[PDB]
């Protein structure tokens, strides 16, 4: 039984006339009562005298009157922890919001600092609106980072810096044999699958999802379907995807044969050599202009002026080789037989133990929770509809060419699985002949 | 309740 | 009743006289020569050549009467296969053993098989105004210029009209090397002739790509094709990059900085000695570095293909109604009437429109009929008339290459379009 403000069982009888049969409950001699608001900025609590007819914006103005009259409060909003909701509709009355004297509100900046661990393992800090839906916050973070197609990325809670321009282009190898082994968590498949409970709800705000101010979230490619991945202008996007692939292989989040590992290692070694090449200085005795340009340029310019023009053009040429090599690494990673599958714990109808539902860009897979061996695959192209029974935490998928599929997940896993299916269905409707026409309204309709 | 979502491939 | 026949055996620089009738067979003359000269030596490569008539006598069942040979006919008895020097697009010389009696289209195909170059119909032989490969390293060579004294002694500051004259030297693909004034131990150029490259695939065209890259590189260094100063600097930096990538493919186990502990998952360190892992990585790195080298050469080729003058072969022509010599430019998709002084395109006709076309060999006039534009007619020299005819037929034949039919080269179809 939920109690207090904002429930069906309030502690005080509201809407009582001052001159009624007796005084209103919990009210002063003038009919007002105290609302206590914690102003996070100042670590202080502030009490206000209000009635139920006062507007949310009224409460905000009363707060500002009591605090610094010169300070910028334009970014602050009321946050209601108990009900996990912001109070942005400022014309609502306290009675409309269910707010009585027991309510504990916060007056807090909407924009806060947030630590992100990037796929290249570096930490950055960004200022993001904690009241925007995470879908929009991720889109805004990717724009800051100059990463196109933000709908392929999202935020992931770490399983149990710097303030953006150039750390997004960082791509270096692990420092020590023992720094790498320190990062290697020998993990079974079930424990990898539990990590996927931490993908944030794209339809809710950071504030509603238990994110401390200086808690680090993982910015990660979430959906393994990369639209128009173009070396001519996706340098940052490619570098971060490559880095995600590089670490996933070094850390055995995805398996490969010994011969594949030696190939990925040579390709990483090569990429690191090409990266040294883009910044190797004193490039002097190497450049002999007499061998590189036609003789008319020799006579029209001094050698040290040609050498300079050649070295300036070479910077862009070398970056292109660097990006092409990373593209080749990504393409080999995409060809691994388990690529692109995100695993969730699930009890299949008629099954004996907990197994896995694997979700890929084009299919659902029933898999063994110990070995990851695929048992049964269903194609999205045969899927007609799907639903979640939020009472019994049951996902049911209907098909055109066989009987429905039903499985049970934990409550958290049900929400995440539903957004993955809806998300991949959304991504499949992206059309080459299009502009940045990211139908936000369509993503929300499929994942909520 | 339930949240029924139809694959646009089929209807809507 | 017999009459005498003078046959010269090039193999022994000895002249041999034979009494013959005229009802005798060409094969008959050949066996008599084998009776008079060594009965042990292998004569099966030798055939009869008639230098006055510019023709091989390769029909053994024929008679001397069916050939018009009289006592005034001096023949030669000579090996078909001879040594031929070639300058490759990378400017290196190789020697080869080719049948000087096959039509040059077949000779070129066999040379490209030896060199492991696919699609030989895009290449041909060009006269210029040495290891000896035989069919089962120098073809993957891509070295920068030796000295500024080697790039400058090669440079010919020649006007546009002069380049158009080198194109007189493309061999007739329907005739043999012997019929075209090619001596043994004399150098022809092996070149990409047609600028329409079918399935240039980095996954397996390493040699063909390397030689096409080299042809583009040299054409740009020698100003045979022009580009802006910005483009020249990009090409120079790209060539500089290719030479760096090339060095990287020779990364030995004593110059190497491969740290396996940074490149592989920990279970590999716990199972293999470090030296075993590095050697595995170094072996995998060979293919990886060679692939980067090939892709960079593909980018050089693709930048060259995007120049405004790319892929045009020029010939001197007098156009109908024209007042002076101009240039006919031949490209894979179009014909261009061009000013011989500036190089400016005056008018372009698309091959797509071309209904049909003919050559008046009496007055050396090429005529091309279209569906939209009016007839194009122009006069060339007699040699340039035969070369231009082959270029037009050749490019049409290349366009018929079904985009993906993996078919055998319709050799007979080529010969019909270029003869």
């Amino acid at each position: 039984v939920p109690r207090g403000s904002g429930t069906e069982n309030l502690y005080f009888q509201g809407h009582m006339a001052l001159d009624g049969i007796r005084m209103p409950d919990g009210c002063y001699a003038d009919g007002t009562w105290e609302l206590s608001v914690h102003v996070t900025d100042l670590n202080r609590d502030v009490t206000l005298r209000v009635t139920g007819e006062v507007h949310i914006g009224g409460v905000m103005l009363k707060l500002v009157e009591k605090l610094d009259v010169k300070k910028d409060w334009s970014d602050h909003a009321l946050w209601w922890e108990k009900k996990r909701t912001w109070l942005l509709k400022t014309h609502w009355t306290l009675d409309k919001c269910g707010i009585q004297a027991d309510a504990k509100l916060q007056f807090t900046p909407q924009h806060k600092l947030l630590r992100l661990q990037l796929p290249n393992m570096k930490y950055v800090k960004v200022k993001v609106n904690f009241s925007d839906r995470v879908f929009k916050a991720v889109s805004d973070i990717c724009k800051t980072f100059n990463i196109r197609h933000p709908e392929e990325l999202s935020l992931l809670k770490k399983p149990r810096p710097l303030s953006p321009p150039g750390i997004l282009a960082v791509s270096q190898p692990v420092t020590s044999p023992e720094i790498l082994a320190k990062m290697f968590k020998p993990q079974a498949l079930l424990d990898k699958a539990k990590t996927n409970q931490g993908w944030l709800d794209s339809s809710r705000s950071l504030m509603e999802q238990d994110v401390k101010e200086n808690e680090a979230l993982l910015l990660r490619f979430k959906y393994y379907s990369f639209f128009d991945l173009n070396p001519k202008y996706d340098a940052i996007r490619i570098n971060q995807l490559y880095e995600q692939a590089k670490w996933a292989l070094l850390l055995e989040e995805i398996e490969c044969t010994e011969e594949e590992m030696m190939m990925f290692a040579a390709l990483q070694y090569h990429i690191n050599k090409l990266s040294i090449m883009t910044s190797e200085n004193h490039l002097t005795t190497d450049v002999n202009p007499e061998c590189l340009v036609s003789p008319r340029y020799l006579k029209k310019y001094k050698s040290k002026q040609i050498t300079a023009r050649i070295l300036e053009a070479h910077q862009n040429v070398a970056q292109m080789s660097l990006i092409e090599a990373k593209m080749r690494f990504i393409q080999a990673w995409q060809s691994l037989p388990e690529f692109g599958i995100t695993h969730f714990i699930a009890r299949f109808q008629g099954g004996k133990r907990e197994e896995l539902i694997g979700i890929a860009y084009n299919r659902l897979i029933r898999m063994d929770a110990s070995t990851g061996d695929a048992i049964k695959t269903w194609r999205f192209s045969n899927m007609k509809q799907w639903n979640v029974n939020w009472e019994i935490k049951m996902v049911t998928v209907e098909f055109a060419d066989e009987v429905r599929l039903s499985f049970i997940c934990t409550e958290v896993d049900c929400k995440v699985v539903h957004e993955f299916i809806g998300g991949y269905i959304f991504l499949s409707t992206r059309a080459k002949d299009q502009n940045e026409s990211l139908d936000e309204e369509m993503f929300y309709k499929l994942t909520s | 309740a339930v949240t029924t979502v139809v694959n646009p491939k089929y209807e809507g």
